This record gives structure tokens, sequence and C-alpha cells, in this order.
């Protein structure tokens, strides 16, 4: 499947910033390879071949970990939904989006309750 | 490209988190 590199989550980070707003930058040089890193492996090693999941696993792994000073979460958003584009999933906006991220982001919607929601709206 | 496209879809909820 087709996956989302860290210098990609990066650049869509920098272009939303420019787009729509917010403070520049990374919090910590490396995160967002360890981060998308670790996303990625644990898909090979989990053999996570549902999009969804995936899509969820990218949202939530963003969406918690700090990668930038601003546009966290909607860097989250952006690339899960990305992700999924690029798989041949049609994705469009849905107001319900907005507090599905917010939730993944305070750890109160874990991966797999993201993936469920992902799924009902793009399936 | 890639990112305007997809900015441009979901404009409302970027919007909206900003
Ligand atoms: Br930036
Ligand atoms: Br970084
Ligand atoms: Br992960
Ligand atoms: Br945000
Ligand atoms: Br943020
Ligand atoms: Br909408
Ligand atoms: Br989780
Ligand atoms: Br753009
Ligand atoms: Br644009
Ligand atoms: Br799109």
């Amino acid at each position: 499947m087709r996956h989302i590199s860290p210098e990609e989550l990066i650049a869509l980070h920098d272009a939303n910033i420019s787009r729509y707003g917010g403070l520049p930058g990374m919090s910590d040089p490396g995160r967002a390879e360890a981060i998308i890193g670790r996303v990625q492996a644990r898909v090979a090693y989990e053999e996570i071949t549902d999009l969804f999941e995936v899509s969820a696993t990218y949202l939530v792994a963003t969406a918690r970990g700090y990668i930038f000073n601003d546009a966290n979460k909607r860097t989250a958003l952006n690339s899960a939904l990305l992700f999924l584009r690029r798989n041949g999933v049609q994705v469009f906006d849905s107001p319900e989006l907005a507090d599905l991220t917010v939730g993944a982001a305070t750890g109160e919607i874990s991966v797999s309750s993201v993936a469920d929601t992902l799924r009902r709206l793009y399936g | 490209a890639e990112f305007a496209s997809l900015f441009d879809t979901l404009d409302s909820t970027n919007k909206e988190m900003v």
C-alpha cells in the first residue's frame, strides 16, 4: 500500500500552515521520522491490510505526537485522508471530522474507534 | 497540487480547526 513519508508529512504540514495559518516549525528534529517510521513498521509487523485501520494509525500517531509547534491536528486529519485518497478511497469533508480529530488528539478515541468512524464515512 | 486539491476538499474543516 502507498504510505506517507516523514518529509511528505512535514511538507503537508508546512503547506497547511501557509494556507490556513499557525505557528511554523517542528517541536523536535527527528520526531516526524520516529513517529511515521513507527507507524509503517507496525503496519508491516502487525500485517495491517485494512486501509481504515492504517489511516486511523496515521491520524492518531500525528494527532498525539506533537511533531509540530502547531497544526498537529490539521496535519493528522489531512494526512490520514491523503493516505486514503492515494490508496483509491474517495474522501470528502464531513462535519464529524473536527471532533473526531480532537478526540484522537486528547487520547479519548482509540485507533480502532477512529478507524470505525472513517470506515463508516468513506468505506 | 497534491495538497491544494486535498485542502480544497477539506477546506471547511481546515478552517474550523484553526
Ligand atoms: Br511550518
Ligand atoms: Br521533526
Ligand atoms: Br503507531
Ligand atoms: Br490544528
Ligand atoms: Br496543534
Ligand atoms: Br463539511
Ligand atoms: Br490507540
Ligand atoms: Br497547498
Ligand atoms: Br492552494
Ligand atoms: Br481530494
